[PDB]
């Protein structure tokens, strides 16, 4: 019908809905930068040993979701940057332990996933076989929520190059 | 006897009225009746006539029994109500009392972002009622705007003065 509202958008000209989500907050501001503040801490999310930017919109995305105080005493950080983001952006620096572990997913030459997993800072190497292998570099351990890989062929080029299309979607706990 | 309507036409194929509106049979009335409808043959029309006739009637009509109606028609009926390009905030249940006819009204109120108010039926008792609800499968976090209903009691008819029992759509709606 043409009266019907989708969820999610695709392609095609039209506007659509999401369910009605409640275990979810958002924040809006606008930055000022009259003097920036910086500090190394401990989170979930980012890119470790590497100088990130932290603003009042993207702080709840580019630094994760926030910890729990139940686990341990981990969670002073993320409370400590929320106290200072209302003022300034910020340069917030990540570290993660020896054991932290990054997903990977390595392809043979018949195309065939071989699930695998690696420690932070160790280069990614590959063997005589397994041709090419994708990785992900945010740090998430996407086991809350997950993200799944969907590989698609499309049109090939004017000189004949094969392309696919390659997709990556986010399953919530729920379903959506 | 009660007549109903009368309008002049004719058998040719660029007659018009005195009015310049079409006297064309399958024109005329397809244009302007509300009761019939008309096919012509293409090829014996130019030399067809007509005559005086009085007290033509139908014979034949006939809806069959009612009582038995298969599933697919449910299911097309429910389809065709679906594609309707007009304004409708609310489905109601009207009396159906399959399954599947439920679960396709389900997935029709949850795409135009409307609420059903269906209902079970009402000659089963408080014990087998429950299970019915989840038979029908509307239970989920899917048809979060559906809404159930049961009613076992019998009342007077407003037309037959007898003791029927019917469910409880309208009166849901009519508070809404």
């Amino acid at each position: 019908s043409q009266y019907s509202i989708q969820q999610s958008l695709g392609n095609a000209s039209g506007v659509a809905v999401s369910p009605i989500n409640a275990d979810a907050t958002l924040s809006t501001g606008v930055a000022l930068n009259s003097s920036l503040w910086a500090g190394i801490g401990v989170f979930a999310r980012g890119k470790p040993f590497t100088v990130l930017a932290v603003t009042e919109s993207n702080y709840e995305d580019v630094l994760g979701e926030p910890l729990k105080p139940s686990s341990g005493s981990q969670f002073e950080p993320i409370r400590h940057v929320y106290e200072a983001i209302q003022q300034t952006s910020g340069y917030v620096v990540r570290a993660v332990p020896d054991d932290a572990k990054f997903p990977i997913i390595m392809f043979d030459e018949s195309g065939e996933p071989a699930y695998s997993a690696l420690p932070y800072g160790s280069e990614i190497e590959l063997d005589s076989g397994e041709a090419f292998a994708i990785y992900v570099d945010d740090g998430d351990p996407c086991i809350s929520p997950t993200r799944e890989l969907t590989i698609e062929t499309a049109t090939a080029d004017s000189a004949g190059n094969e392309r696919f299309l390659l997709k990556l979607t986010q399953t919530t706990s729920l379903g959506v | 006897v009660t007549t109903l309507e009368t309008h002049t036409v004719s058998l040719a194929e660029e007659a018009k009225d005195d009015m310049g509106r079409l006297c064309y049979l399958p024109t005329a009335l397809e244009a302007r009746s509300k009761y019939l409808r008309a096919v012509v043959n293409e090829e014996l029309i130019s030399t067809a006539k007509v005559t005086n006739k009085k007290s033509l009637a139908f014979t034949g009509g006939t809806n069959g029994d009612q009582s038995k109606i298969s599933t697919a028609a449910y299911l097309r009926a429910v389809k065709v109500l679906n594609n309707a390009p007009y304004m409708y905030t609310a489905v109601l249940g009207l009396g159906c009392y399959d399954n599947a006819a439920i679960t396709a009204l389900g997935k029709i109120c949850a795409d135009r972002l409307i609420d059903g108010f269906f209902d079970v039926k009402p000659t089963l008792t408080y014990a087998e009622a429950l299970p019915a609800v989840e038979d029908t499968g509307l239970l989920g976090t899917d048809y979060v705007s559906c809404s159930v209903y049961h009613y076992p009691f019998s009342c007077k008819d407003k037309w037959t003065q007898s003791r029927v029992v019917f469910g409880l759509s309208g009166v849901a709606y009519a508070a809404k």
